[PDB]
RNA sequence: UGUAACGGUACAAGCUGUAAACAAAGG
RNA sequence: UAGAUUUAUAUAAACGGCAAAAAAAAAAAAAAA
RNA sequence: UGGGAGCGAAGAUAAUCUAAUAUGUAGCUCCGUUCAUGGAAAUCAAAAGAGCUUUCACUGAUUGUAUUUAUGAAACGUGAAAAAAAAAAAA
RNA sequence: CCUUUUAAUUGAUUAUGCUGACUUUAGUCCCGAUAAACUACAGUUCUGCUUAAACUGAGGAGUCAAGUAGGUACAAACCGUACAAGGAUUAAUU
RNA sequence: UGGUUCGAAAAAAAAAUAAAAAAAAAGA
RNA sequence: AGGUAUGCAGUAAAA
RNA sequence: AAAGGAAAGGUUAACCGCUAUUUAAACACAAAAAA
RNA sequence: UCCUAUUUCCUAGUACCAUUAGUGAACUCAUUUGGUCUGAUCCUAAGUACGCAGUGAGCUAAAUAGAUACAAGGAACUUGACAAGCAUUAC
RNA sequence: AGGAGAGCGUCUGUUGUACAUCAACACUAGAUACUGCUAAUACCACUGUGGAGGUAUAGUAUAUAAUCCCUGCCCGGUGCAGUAACAUGUAAACGGCGGCUGUUGACGGUCCAAAGGUAGGAAAAUCCUUGUCGGGUAAUUAUCGUCGUGCGUGAAAGUUGGUCCGACUCUUCACAUGUCGUUUAUCUAAAACUUUUUGAAAUAGAAUUAUCUUUGAAUAUGAGGAUCGAGAUGGCCCGACGGUUCCCUGAGCACCUUUACAUCCCUUAAAUCAUAA
């Protein structure tokens, strides 16, 4: 829990090889958010991928740079 | 600890549909009733006043109707008696029931006195015959009677299964394109003629397709339901008044025996 | 402890208790429970707020900074 | 403590035992306000 | 403890069936509220016995007794006629509060004793300057409910409300305006004044629950001015969420009346409001059970014997049609009883006239039957068939419904008694005809 | 089952609870 | 137990009345006249006065022994389960006990107010109802009809539903020869027939009786179990001597009432259970033997391997339990004339 | 263990009815011992003495003994 | 009396009570 | 001592039979505190 | 409350063990401490005398009780502290 | 300083001593069940298991726990989140 | 939709809670 | 086979 | 056969209890004392 | 004048408190990925008209836990057929 | 977990969670004993509660147990019953049921005793290094049957049996068989090795810690003599009496037994008022 009263720290004292990533569930959630934004005309994924100080209007990118 | 109830019942019932079907069987067909047939008749005394009075005033009838043997009693209503019996017959029945009650009340409290015993005996025998003409051996429930008359048999239930009407005459705004088997029951205890039973389609059956999804292939009484059960020329108005030792079925005509009927 | 007010849990509330626990927060009563699970409300018990006509009122929340000078001079002229 | 014993026990403040000791933050010889 | 296996199974099945029965039972209780309100701030703090001798009663006591009896549904004819006698004796000594409570009791119980209202109205008119909001509202409300029409006194009450506008309660003013509209007692100047005051009352003093009571189609059609109509129709779109089926029904009827009789106002509305009412027209507005009256059934029987197919008591649009013929759908009939007119007169009510005009302009060919004329036929069927045939052989009625001849309370009472006798005879000889009476027992 | 079964007040006769309407 | 009606209603050492009267007449004098008339009518109807003996009981039983439509149609019941007999042929009612004449049984499970176990080896068993049986037969000089016979889970005998001539319903102990339709009465003028209740002073010697009152009007207490009965030996003006089922001879006041006949269900002792489960249903728990425990738990316990008792038999509490008498020596015998001896001595002498 | 494992239960009803404020009051224990979340009788000093520079018009010492209307 | 719960205050082991740090200049 | 000052802390004991629920018809009904 | 009242143990000593000691202690309930306890002789003593009650020192670890272990601020008495008897028959 | 005194309870390699810190074992044991790609001109990797309908007149067949366990930037933060009339009649505005 | 509330049935009392604040002249 | 929609008392019967 | 629910509420009946009681909400409607 | 009566009756806006309405032991416990897999039930299912879930990289030594396949012999093993084996094999 | 059999318990059940799932406990039933009702017995505030709102076909106590045939002798002892006390009774009440000799001895002698162990099992869960004879085997300290040879057992503290049953102890036949002579090949890993991520433990007086032979608190890495180039890593456990959780005794403790002693409670025996007649 957030108040750190449980005993969940006991297992973390032992090594484990890896952990499940739940990518199917997380991608479904992310795409739901993306659809909610996109129905209103927002490209959340593009915004998240933009470089610092980079401006791209519409659905444009390196390919637009190449062909323009 | 919890106080959740109603729709939040904490009881973990089974979801198995087969088990729930068995539960339905146990809850309806095998349900136990404490009351008796006379208990039901008394509960409906206000509507069956004459027969209640006869049962309570005619010696022996109550004893006969309170016996353990599973019985079926067809109870006529005061309305049925008034509608179907002639005025003189109704007057005679009322007078004789009142006479028996008056003699009973006298007990509570020459030749002229001697004739009273003969009149009492005659009235008691006649009214006992009349009342016991409606008592039938065995417990015949409504669905059993319908299935015996053939309703529910795919080979015989024709004319009762696909009733339809001229829909555009009654729901026109939805039809613009159109705007352009006798079973026999054992004889009554006081007679030897077995009782005929049959079924018919009610006037409400034809209107089902107007308001229900259907899968068809290629005066009138106002009683409810889709099927009408007739017993000895009398319609069942309220059925399955179950008891501990039988069942009571409400009917709209009295089943007068031939002996008590007048030939001319 | 694992139950009770310890570890910052504080006093018990219906949110933290099982269904059946009854604890409000201090609201006034406005009616009567019936014998069949209902509650008859009486609007006569609703508190009556007394609000004057605020329209066309020259008063304001604060006071202008010059009022201090004006009042101080008007009082010093009397004191002296 | 379970219901049967609770139904026969009495509350601590139903007697005078609460006032017959001098336990306090400063020790065991409390001098009450107003002496 | 333990149970025998058969007993275990039977009781377990009973428990399951009880659970399912509860679930099925609660299915349709969408509008069942565990929290419920009851009004009690009109109950007086004094105690009274309703059966006490009237000769010991004063105005303050008799008014409280009448109101208490109305609240308790103690509708006893002897008790209320004693009330009437004592109140008429005490007419000289009643305050506006006492008269208001008396009128409330009479109207709420729907005790249709015209003589008491007639005898109490002059004192109401004389004492109007001292009346207050509740008393004015109650007098108008009771008169409207019981159909006792006195246009002069109703107009005087409305004028008194206007004069006391700064003291009137908003709900009382709304009810007074609605009653005035329903009784047709406001000439154009009074209607304009009432509309002007109601506009400000609704805009400044009424929230949604108070405003929704102002939505009455009769007032919208016959009384309200154009700005008031526009404001009301616009505000209903905002206040719909708090409304009930009756409010929705009256709003729909108001919209239809405006569309049919005031197309200019309908167009002066905005597109969003018009869209709201168009979408309202698509909803299933819960009505309440209606059935043909005895007079309606008699007319239907005579019509069927004449040989005209027809249907009874059905809903078209936002209207209820008494009789609608099948072969020619545009032909319809209305059977008009004693309560469709004002007491002791053949003058139609404002709602009846409005419905007649709207249906006529929408295309229906309406014919009407008057109980005052029907009752004179008696139990004869040939006479009734000839009556209906002769009515059929004549043109439909105009879009404007005109009132009938003059009448009196004496004739009204005589006709009501005759209708009672005819009802009795017809029911008797219907049920006797139904009864076969063919089983003869040789019991004697 | 009944913690207070043996008490002197258990299932006592009378009382204001049950004697509401008794004069 | 005491979980039913309170002490104030249940406890009364001296009963001041023996006739529970329910007069119908407006005044006390007319009530007395009616009571006299009813007594005279009972006397007139009474004809049998000879004793009711074992042999007469056997003759009546022999006489009683010598002397497809009725079902729920279309009702296929359980796959295997079926009642032993249909309702119209079963000896007992096959129905349910009257709700107005019974209540739920408070199961103490062998534990007293302290919560400790005082009666050992008791189990929950099947749910039971206590039914209110009239041990007093308070109503006198009024005839009643036996309508049906009923099972009782708390009692070894059968019950009978008695409907008095005025419609009152009650439950009484049924006699071995009690059948539906029997007429019964309680009175001093009653005939000597099974089921009738009379004072012990009006019952001839050699008669067989049951449900005997220790104190007049306090309800029968002696001889209740199924098949049990007592015999009238001798009579004097004030006392009547009875031989009881235990072979005890005891005197009873002549005013104590009793019922003629043997207690019904004499075949109870012939029942065979067949398995531990039947006793489990009946409400029993396993009985561990004293010598199977450790020495701290029973006097007979202890010892490597199995052993004998190692001493004369004693109970858990150190009391000899084979031949040792336990009745208080100083307690007076009172009306007891002679109390039985050991069964071995009885059968060998 | 046998079958499904069962250990000490966390039951709010039981804990609050057996070890709560009122249950602790009904218990027979040493009530002079300090309890953070329950009844105890380790009494405090009350409001301390006023420092010489504070305002006596605002210094406060009593709540219940002087409670007026 | 003592203590505490919430609330306000620098979201606090301090202060404090919905007037929650301050009225001292009233017919 | 200018005003204000929520809630809990089971209180008719500023008081008197004991005895559950600060104090409960008589009796059943019982006591080293 | 090592003060006063009620009930009232065992571990420990007796080289086991009993009495006795521990101890009239611990726990439990009740008083609430100089404005208190108690108290102005049907007292104690010797053939002389003392003079309510209370505290301290000595007499003395004496005479005692326990009879293997120990317990014992004994009585009278001596030197001191404090000192008190009793407003008061009504008005 | 010296001197005299001190009742300091005054000297610790050791009580499987107590409270702690820090080494050796030793860089030793310990790493739970199935995984890939995201592209220089279209797409549908493979596997384990199958209640994944969410208005169709019906609160969508439970209880209990999380003293707020699936909100939110590759966050073990800050902030936000349980509406019984479900509020957007928002087929609106543009 | 449940709790609350009546019943089961409970001082068998969930500290900071209530249909639960001195309890009808209530000013309609 | 707990209690369902003006609500407090109150008797009987019962799928 | 091992012998199994009835308190409160709803229904029906009975009823000389009572604002501790259904809007000062509304719809519908040949409808009703005495004389 | 042949319906058992042809009997006015929609939803008064609605106190206080609980709820994340799904997969899932989701509890006690703790080597606690909440969620997959490990079992019945819950949708007339070509697994429910694309659902839920998938954890660093290498590397032919033996030993170990298992899986499969063992010529001919067939309990000669062992305290003991323990453990194994059969319960598949033209179609 | 099949076919054919034996032992113990009849059986289905209970059962020591975390060394005992059994032949141990319970069980349907046959008995015995007590108890007349404010019953006995239990709880031990006792005018109270369970028993039981039951009444000798009931309740309580103690054995033995379901089905068939049987269940021998003893009242001398102890207990109990009986009576004023005796007499006497009661063993399915607790318990007991011979020795030395003549004719292999039917049949005698003699002592003792209350009776002298009967019927029926029988080399047994009793006796015992593998008793005689027979079946199974190449070989039978096993198993089954048999003898009654030896030691013996033994009759409701029950004897002998029929059928069925058991995560019980055993004998035998069959099966494909890696259980075995005797091991091998391929594949996977909660198996191992390297690496990345990351990191304990028990133990440790100090150590720069060799092999032979001897000595020694008596079996030495360290003492005498002789000999001898050593570190880490992987593996294996010969040693380091390798590391960490069985026997005797005390002027110690705890629980159990009763013809050990003392005390206490109860039941008797009494006493004492209430109490006057």
């Amino acid at each position: 829990n957030k108040v750190r009263t449980d005993k969940k720290e006991r297992k973390r004292a032992f090594p484990q090889r890896g952990f499940w990533k739940k990518q199917n569930f997380l991608q479904v959630k992310n795409n739901t958010v993306r659809l909610a934004f996109a129905v209103q005309g927002v490209d959340l994924l593009k915004l998240k991928r933009l470089r610092w100080g980079e401006v791209r209007k519409g659905n444009t990118g390196w390919w637009t740079d190449d062909y323009r | 600890w919890t106080r959740a109830s109603g729709m939040r019942n904490p009881v973990k019932w089974t979801r198995d549909w087969e088990v729930l079907n068995r539960k339905v069987y146990f809850a309806f067909d095998e349900r136990e009733i404490r009351r008796s047939m006379l208990d039901a008749v008394s509960a409906h005394r206000k509507t069956a006043s004459l027969f209640h009075r006869m049962i309570n005033a005619v010696p022996g009838v109550a004893h006969a109707m309170s016996l353990p043997g599973p019985h079926t009693f067809f109870l006529p209503s005061d309305k049925a008696c008034r509608d179907h019996l002639s005025p003189d017959s109704l007057h005679a029945l009322t007078e004789r029931v009142a006479f028996l009650e008056e003699q009973q009340r006298q007990r509570v409290g020459g030749g002229t006195a001697a004739a009273i015993a003969d009149r009492v005996a005659k009235t008691t025998e006649q009214l006992r015959t009349f009342v016991l003409a409606h008592l039938i051996p065995g417990e015949w429930r409504m669905k059993t009677l319908l299935l015996a008359c053939g309703a529910g048999d795919p080979r015989r239930n024709g004319s009762l299964r696909y009733q339809d009407t001229d829909r555009e005459l009654f729901a026109p705004v939805m039809y613009a394109s159109r705007l352009g088997s006798v079973f026999l029951l054992p004889p009554p205890q006081s007679t030897d003629e077995p009782l005929p039973v049959w079924v018919q389609a009610s006037r409400y059956a034809a209107f089902l397709p107007i308001t229900t999804s259907t899968n068809f292939p290629r005066r009138r009484s106002t009683v409810g339901g889709a099927l009408h059960l007739w017993v000895g020329g009398a319609l069942v108005t309220k059925g399955d008044l179950r008891a501990h030792n039988g069942v009571v079925h409400m009917i709209d005509k009295p089943l007068i025996p031939v002996q008590l009927l007048a030939s001319p | 402890a694992k139950v009770g007010p310890s570890k910052g849990r504080g006093p018990l509330l219906a949110k933290f208790a099982p269904v059946g626990f009854k604890k409000g927060f201090g609201a006034i009563g406005l009616g009567r429970h019936t014998k069949k699970g209902f509650f008859i409300i009486n609007t006569m018990l609703v508190p009556m707020f007394k609000v004057p006509d605020l329209s066309n009122c020259k008063l304001k929340c604060y006071v202008a900074p010059d009022t201090y000078r004006i009042v101080q001079q008007s009082f010093n002229k009397r004191e002296l | 403590i379970r219901p049967r014993k609770k139904g026969m026990r009495l509350d601590r403040r139903r007697s005078k035992k609460q006032y017959k000791h001098g336990r306090h933050v400063g020790g065991w010889n409390y001098r009450w306000l107003g002496s | 403890g333990i149970l025998r296996p058969r007993e275990r199974l039977l009781l377990n099945a009973l428990k399951k069936e009880a659970d399912i029965r509860y679930r099925g039972r609660r299915m349709h209780k969408r509008f069942r509220s565990w929290a419920q309100q009851r009004v009690r701030h009109y109950w007086l703090p004094q105690k009274v016995c309703v059966t006490s001798d009237p000769q010991l009663m004063d105005g303050s006591y008799i008014a409280a007794c009448v109101q208490k009896a109305a609240t308790l549904r103690k509708h006893d004819l002897q008790l209320w006629h004693g009330f009437s006698k004592r109140i008429l004796e005490l007419a000289d000594s009643l305050t506006p509060q006492q008269m208001g409570y008396i009128f409330y009791g009479y109207g709420k119980s729907l005790f249709r004793h015209e003589e008491l209202y007639r005898g109490l109205l002059p004192f109401v008119a004389e004492a109007l300057p001292e009346f207050h909001s509740h008393a004015l509202m109650t007098v108008a409300w009771a008169l409207e409910r019981v159909r006792v029409n006195d246009r002069a006194v109703v107009a005087q009450i409305a004028e008194e409300a206007l004069a006391k506008k700064d003291l009137m309660r908003p709900a009382d003013f709304i009810k007074i305006v609605n009653c005035v509209a329903r009784m047709g007692a406001a000439p154009p100047s009074l209607a304009a004044a009432l509309s002007a005051e109601l506009m400000r009352v609704l805009d400044e003093k009424c929230n949604a629950l108070l405003f929704r009571g102002a939505v009455d189609h009769v007032a919208v059609a016959t009384l309200y001015s154009d700005p008031l109509r526009l404001y009301l129709l616009e505000r209903f779109t905002k206040t719909a969420i708090c409304c009930r089926p009756m409010h929705y029904q009256k709003a729909f009827q108001s919209a239809v009346a405006i569309r049919v009789l005031h197309p200019p106002v309908w167009q002066q509305l905005s597109k969003a409001v018009r869209n709201f009412y168009i979408r309202l027209s698509l909803r299933r507005i819960p009505q309440r059970a209606r059935r043909p009256s005895p007079l309606h059934w008699d007319v239907s029987n005579a019509l069927a014997k004449l040989g005209v197919f027809h249907r009874n008591t059905f809903q078209w649009g936002c209207f209820w049609i008494d009789i609608g013929e099948i072969d020619d759908r545009r032909q319809c009939w209305f059977v008009d009883g004693p309560s469709d007119f004002y007491s002791s007169t053949n003058e139609y009510t404002e709602a009846n006239k409005l419905q007649h005009r709207i249906l006529s302009e929408l295309g229906w060919n309406i014919r009407r039957v008057r109980w005052n004329d029907w009752v004179q036929l008696g139990t004869d069927m040939d006479a009734k068939v000839e009556y209906l045939r002769k009515l059929r052989e004549r043109p439909p009625w105009p879009a404007i419904l005109t009132d009938g001849p003059s009448s009196s309370r004496q004739e009204m009472v005589a006709n009501l008694r005759s209708a009672r006798d005819v009802q009795r005879a017809l029911k008797e000889r219907r049920e006797k005809n139904r009864q076969p009476h063919s089983l003869v027992m040789n019991l004697g | 089952v009944r913690p207070n079964q043996g008490r002197n007040d258990y299932n006592q006769v009378g009382g204001k609870k049950r004697g509401q309407g008794v004069q | 137990s005491s979980s039913y009606l309170p002490r104030a209603a249940t406890h009364r050492n001296r009963v001041a009345f023996q006739l529970f009267a329910t007069p119908r007449e407006p005044t006390a004098s007319k009530a007395a006249a009616a009571a006299r008339a009813a007594a005279e009518a009972v006397a007139r109807s009474s004809t049998v006065s000879a004793p009711f003996t074992v042999q007469k009981q056997q003759r009546l039983l022999a006489l009683l022994a010598a002397s497809d439509l009725f079902r729920v149609h279309g009702l296929p019941g359980f796959s295997g389960f079926r009642p032993s007999s249909p309702p119209h042929l079963s000896k007992l009612f096959r129905g349910r006990v009257s709700r107005h004449l019974s209540c739920r049984r408070v199961n103490h499970l062998g534990r007293n107010n302290s919560g400790r176990i005082t009666v050992r080896f008791r189990g929950a068993g099947h749910f039971r109802r206590l039914r209110f049986v009239d041990y007093k037969r308070g109503r006198k000089d009024i005839f009643g009809t036996v309508l049906r016979l009923e099972y009782d889970p708390n009692r070894s005998a059968h019950l009978a539903l008695l409907q008095y001539d005025d419609g009152v319903l009650s439950y009484i102990l049924a006699t071995e020869v009690t059948r539906p339709g029997d007429r019964v009465v309680a009175s001093k003028h009653a005939s000597i027939a099974p089921g009738n209740c009379l004072p012990l002073g009006n019952i001839p010697v050699s008669t067989i009786v049951h449900n005997v009152e220790l104190r007049p009007g306090a309800g029968g207490q002696i001889v209740r179990a199924g098949g049990c009965y007592a015999t009238v030996v001798a009579k004097d003006r004030h006392f009547v001597t009875l031989k009881l089922s235990s072979t005890e001879v005891r005197r009873f006041p002549a005013d104590c009432w009793a019922t003629v006949g043997q207690v019904s269900n004499a075949a109870h002792a012939e029942r065979i259970r067949g398995k531990a489960g039947v006793s489990y249903w009946m409400g029993e728990r396993p009985r561990t033997r004293g010598k199977a425990m450790n020495p701290v738990d029973h006097p007979h316990g202890g010892g490597t391997g199995k052993k004998g008792l190692k001493r004369p038999p004693v109970s858990k509490w150190g009391i000899l339990c084979k031949g040792y008498k336990t009745r208080a020596k100083k307690k007076p015998l009172g009306l007891i004339v002679r109390r039985k001896k050991a069964n071995k001595l009885i059968k060998k002498f | 263990w046998k079958g499904n494992w069962k250990g000490p239960q966390r039951n709010k009803w039981k804990w609050y009815h057996r070890h709560g404020y009122w249950a602790t009051r009904k218990k027979l224990i040493d009530f002079t011992k300090y309890r953070r979340y329950g009844y105890h009788e380790r009494r405090g000093l009350g409001k301390p003495r006023m420092q010489f520079w504070e305002d006596p018009s605002h210094h406060k010492r009593l709540k219940k003994s002087i409670r007026f209307w």
